[PDB]
RNA sequence: GACGGAAGGGUUUGGCACCUCGAUGUCGGCUCAUCGCAUCCUAGGGCUGGAGCAGGUCCUAAGGGUAUGGCUGUUCGCCAUUUAAAGCGGUACGCGAGCUGGGUUCAGAACGUCGUGAGACAGUUUGGUCCCUAUCUGCCACAAGCGUUGGAUAUUUGAGAGGAGCUAUCUUUAGUACGAGAGGACCGAGAUGGACGAACCUCUAGUGUGCCAGUUAUCCUGCCAAGGGUAAGUGCUGGGUAGCUACGUUCGGAAAGGAUAACCGCUGAAAGCAUCUAAGUGGGAAGCCUUCCUCAAGAUGAGAUAUCCUUUAAGGGUCCUGGAAGAAUACCAGGUUGAUAGGUUAGAAGUGUAAGUAUAGCAAUAUAUUAAGCUGACUAAUACUAAUUACCCGUAUCUUUGGCCA
RNA sequence: GGACGCUGUCUCAACGUGGAGCUCGGUGAAAUUGAAGUAUCGGUGAAGAUGCCGAUUACUUGUGGUUAGACGGAAAGACCC
RNA sequence: UGAAAAUUCUAAGGCGCGCGAGAGAAUCCACGUUAAGGAACUCUGCAAAAUACGUACGUAACUUCGGGAUAAGUACGACCU
């Protein structure tokens, strides 16, 4: 078991999923507590 | 694709485009000048100048290594002694081939081979 | 020139050793498990080296419990900690893929040189 | 969209400190001058007009000459393209290697090597016949089409022709290096063309 | 294998029109004799190329 | 519609006219477009 | 670079000698096993009187394998003979010690028993 | 869902004998596919006698995928292991001017049965020539000519078209929800793979009839020494750079948005209620349209711009030296103002210590001179040679109208 | 029918070699052929259309490749009557 | 050379096949080599690969007593003294 790798931004934060509504849409997205970039799926936040 | 640049492979097996082109260096040395395809004179060209760098300074050695490649005594004496010391100086580009047309026949490119400076005689 | 070249020498940074093929060698290298490193050793014949350039390797060979193994190693690789020549051997071709075809004590040795008084 | 006219120097690889290898490609960049704009409501578009290494000026013709008439100290390039909606940058600017510090993924467009007249075999990854057991068929398509319908060969069908030499963008290739001395870019993998061909080199989209 | 029908005047006058063509080679007056010889070729009449004799032509 | 504004009405008078030489002779004699401006003000239409 | 049909030394005290492949798993038209996969195997040769008959089929791992493969450091191990370890159901070595030398894609593969088992991890 | 009743599909066994016997080659396998949806998997649902897991039934959905072997000529089927699944069909039961000929359907011979016999048998066994240089359409690629309303040179908007659209295991959420227990999640993230596709040669690996070395037989260079030829299309072995290649490396399947299928609605009638619909207005899938990559103004609807030229100018072509390109072409680099090619010099590397001389040994042979000699398909330098004091194509026609200016 | 050894038979193809193929010069056939400013789809029809209907698509002309069709060529079908 | 009129090379002697020259695309026919696996190919180990000589050692079931048998299996081979 290659350690668990922990979900962690290129910029030190958590990245956490959120569910935006907006319109007949729940959208889902990825968020970093540390720079609040909103992105959509934590790859881009790598 | 084609690999194996270097060659023209003159239209002939490995052993029969060898013995060609030791026969033409051969005569080539002899008579000064000749007139042949173009493609057989430029491989014979890029062999002669060849040949005529590592003749251009004359030991035992050397003269034994040139034997392997020319068969005739004759003009393997000729080659290290009255044509290399007129190219003593030059720093490449001994020989000289000039096109001559479409041959009739099979229109074959003919050309003509010669050395830019003459031997001693 | 070479651009390429130059950025090799920039990343060289780990010059080679000082070797030859025939000698039995141990080198000393690097490995990681996750997080931690750990010392691993390797004794055998270097049995060729290898390519141009910075991407040159060289072959180690060696009999383990009657079972033959190979290592390649990048020579200007920077986890290898260091190389030893604990006999040097005289051969005369420049790769010894033969080695794999002896057998028994035959499948393992190379006559050394000696180097005169 | 930020991109530069390079030039493939070849493939390599080096050593992470930690003693992972990674093959690389190098590019060199040689200066890149913005030449000229385009605009919306004057060409019907915003785009820039990037162009890179000189002719020798034996061989520019009277057009390109007075394509740079305008411009200082800018003699005519051979390479020139077009970066479509980008700004901060207008004629007679200059383009550094740097423009790439910020960016972990690149996207790389060239001319992919030229393989002659291919057959399908290697073209198409098409399977061949036996070698034995009587076979007559070795390297050949096999079948086309069908019977009577469609009693014709549909457009499209995959044989024997050309291969390679189209235009080809190879899609977030990491950037491992910047040397900005050297004006040199490591990116890793492969990237489309033979040595000393001319590739452009984009910012990454995703 | 073989012709279905036989083709048309017109269509064999094109193939053949087409394909029966040869070019022109290219050529440039001799500096020696003025003759018109093959670009980037010896002069066939007089011998010289470049003002350098390389031939001797005979009957 | 939303593609090409005048496609519908292009393809409508296309399906009436003839065929043929003269019924794509008659195609290009025709010019639609989408918007209430058109560029032929130098020969004065006649309004219908 | 184990496919189907080829022979394989088994490596550990079960009682079989040879095995050879019959399948690859993990993969619907998956052709190659290399260390730290799992394959099943038939059983050509054993120890007489053993706990392992001719002729069974079980589940093994790959612990040596005569092509080399890439490493993230760039070296290549490359051994001189294929050979692979029993497993019972729980995807465990069946055996309880194993002969010669084995690969460390083991450690990778998490098969940190049968490393530890092995008496040279190269 | 019995007992019955009404249809469609044209695939099974048949019916008819309409096309073809101055010939429409018949079963499977191989290769290559394309299409239908009556969906095997992945996707979206309704209901369950659906707790959960796993299913059952029905509806929507054809984008992609849909295994390797044993037996048999077999399609089929059974069986062994796999897999998210091992779909059903049309296309002359797809495909023999693409392949195989095991089977069927010739002449040999044998067995059983029938016949007095010659012989016969949708009974069996064994052996047994698979022809054709593509005229046309079609398709895969590449050019010549001209057009695009003056003629050229670069950069591009894009109609339209093609490519691509697969999926698993494990770890968190969580042994929580659910549940007597056993057992065990939806939703949403992370890591690592399989298959397939593309690019590439840094590594791994193959070739490497350039090259180097060892060695056998025989002939030759007068001989010793040292070499050379021949053992097809390398004499045989040990290596091998460039180039090509996969078994190698890297990357790709997206994210988001729009309009929808089945389905679920909200507000509400006709029909005081009720009702997703009739006025409206919303959600909603690997599908459709954009987005990603490639081709693309012969798109004759021939587009848009910047610059050059104004009676043969701008520019292009031929010729030549070549390549990163290539069947001939074209494209691209270069032509004395010139590094395009050869040669030369040097280097990245291959082979592995030459010849000669000296020493040691009776000799085979070894050591020193020596990281030697030789070879350098690539890289950079250096005009010595070859690319010529050169030859052909190639520019505002006229009419009507509007704007500006005189 | 099975086993050992051995192998490109195969997974899975790659590179090289010799003769053809390609280009040019010389010599120069063949079967075949009512001709031809001979596209595709859905239909129709002696029941599988280059030639008919409706629609769609397509600049003119060659070369190197490939055989889906022209119920292709070859032999007044050998099977059946 | 060798047991040999085998095999390879070569003397005497006779010939260089009565279209050539460029270029090396696909493809056709005939060959060379190969990572890992070793019949998973296929109607069938078809085709290839492999075995191969000399001198010694050692050879079974079965048998008509002759055979099987070169069974199988294995060693040595160069140069100098
Ligand atoms: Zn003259």
């Amino acid at each position: 078991r290659v350690g668990s790798k922990e979900l962690i931004s290129r910029w030190g934060g958590k990245i956490i999923m959120k569910s935006k509504f907006e319109n007949g849409k729940i959208k889902h997205y990825a968020e970093c507590q540390t720079s609040k970039n909103t992105a959509r799926k934590p790859r881009d936040l790598f | 694709m084609k690999t194996k640049l270097g060659f023209n492979r003159l239209s002939r097996k490995s052993s029969h485009r060898r013995a060609l082109l030791k026969n033409m260096v051969i005569s080539f040395f002899k008579h000064e000048k000749i007139s042949s395809t173009k493609t057989k004179l430029f491989e014979v060209k890029r062999f002669a100048e060849r040949l005529i760098t590592r003749a251009k300074v004359d030991t035992v050695h050397n003269r034994r290594e040139l034997s392997k490649f020319i068969h005739d005594k004759h003009i393997l004496n000729k080659l290290f002694t009255k044509i290399s010391p007129v190219f003593r100086q030059r720093s490449g580009g001994y020989t000289r081939m000039i096109k001559l047309g479409k041959r009739y026949g099979d229109a074959a490119e003919m050309a003509i081979l010669e050395l830019v400076e003459k031997p001693l005689k | 020139m070479d651009l390429i070249r130059k950025i090799e020498a920039q990343n060289k940074k780990n010059e080679a050793f000082v070797f030859n093929v025939g000698d039995t060698v141990r080198v000393v290298y690097k490995i990681i498990e996750g997080s931690n490193e750990r010392l691993q050793s390797f004794e055998g014949i270097v049995i060729s080296f290898q390519n141009k350039g910075i991407g040159k390797t060289f072959l180690i060979r060696k009999i383990s419990s009657g079972i033959g193994v190979e290592k390649i190693f990048p020579v200007y690789s920077p986890i290898i900690e260091k190389v030893e020549v604990l006999r040097r051997g005289k051969v005369r071709r420049a790769k010894l893929y033969y080695m794999r075809n002896r057998i028994g004590k035959a499948a393992m040795k190379i006559k050394e040189r000696l180097t005169i008084k | 969209m930020l991109g530069l006219i390079g030039k493939k120097v070849g493939m390599t690889q080096i050593f992470q400190k930690n003693g992972i290898v990674v093959p690389v490609t190098v590019i060199e960049f040689q200066p890149n001058y913005i030449i000229g704009k385009k605009t919306v409501d004057r060409d019907g578009y915003s785009a820039l007009i990037a162009g890179s290494v000189d002719l020798k000026s034996s061989k520019v013709s009277k057009p390109i000459k007075g394509q740079y008439k305008s411009l200082k100290d800018i003699e005519p390039k051979r390479y020139v393209i077009e970066l479509k909606g980008l700004d901060g940058y207008d004629a007679g600017d200059e383009i550094k290697v740097d423009v790439f510090k910020s960016v972990k993924y690149v996207d790389v467009t060239g001319t992919t090597k030229g393989k002659g007249f291919q057959g399908a075999m290697k073209r198409h990854n098409f399977s061949g016949g036996p070698s034995s057991h009587g076979s007559k068929f070795h390297r050949h398509l096999g079948g086309t089409g069908q019977a009577t319908t469609p009693a014709r060969t549909f457009k499209g069908t995959k044989m024997a022709g050309r291969m390679a030499g189209n235009q080809q963008t190879i899609q977030n290739l990491e950037v491992v290096l910047i040397d900005e001395e050297k004006r040199a870019l490591l990116v890793k993998g492969a990237v489309p063309g033979a040595k000393g061909s001319f590739v452009v080199v984009k910012k990454s989209k995703k | 294998a073989v012709p279905k029908f036989k083709p048309s005047k017109s269509r064999s006058r094109t193939r053949r029109s087409i394909n029966m063509r040869k070019k022109i080679p290219q050529f440039q007056e001799c500096s020696n004799c003025g003759n018109l010889g093959v670009r980037h070729r010896i002069c066939l009449k007089c011998g010289y190329y470049r003002n350098n004799q390389y031939l001797e032509i005979g009957l | 519609s939303e593609r090409k504004p005048c496609a519908p009405l292009e393809i409508a008078i296309k399906g009436m006219l003839p065929k043929g030489p003269l019924g794509r002779n008659l195609f290009r004699n025709l010019k639609v477009f989408s918007g209430s401006e058109h560029t032929l003000k130098a020969q004065n239409p006649i309004k219908l | 670079m184990i496919q189907m049909q080829t022979y394989l030394t088994i490596a550990d005290n079960t009682g079989g000698k040879v095995a050879q492949c019959i399948k690859v798993l993990g993969g619907s038209k998956r052709r190659y096993a290399k260390i730290g996969d799992i394959i099943t195997i038939v059983v050509k040769q054993a120890i007489p009187n053993s706990s392992v008959k001719k002729g069974d089929v079980y589940k093994a791992v790959i612990v040596r394998t005569s092509k080399e493969v890439r490493r993230k450091n760039g070296t290549y191990v490359r051994f001189d003979d294929n050979a692979c370890v029993i497993l019972d159901a729980n995807l465990s070595p069946r055996g309880k010690r194993v002969f010669g030398p084995v690969a460390r894609e083991l450690r990778d593969a998490n098969f940190m028993k049968v490393v530890s088992l092995a008496s040279e991890v190269i």
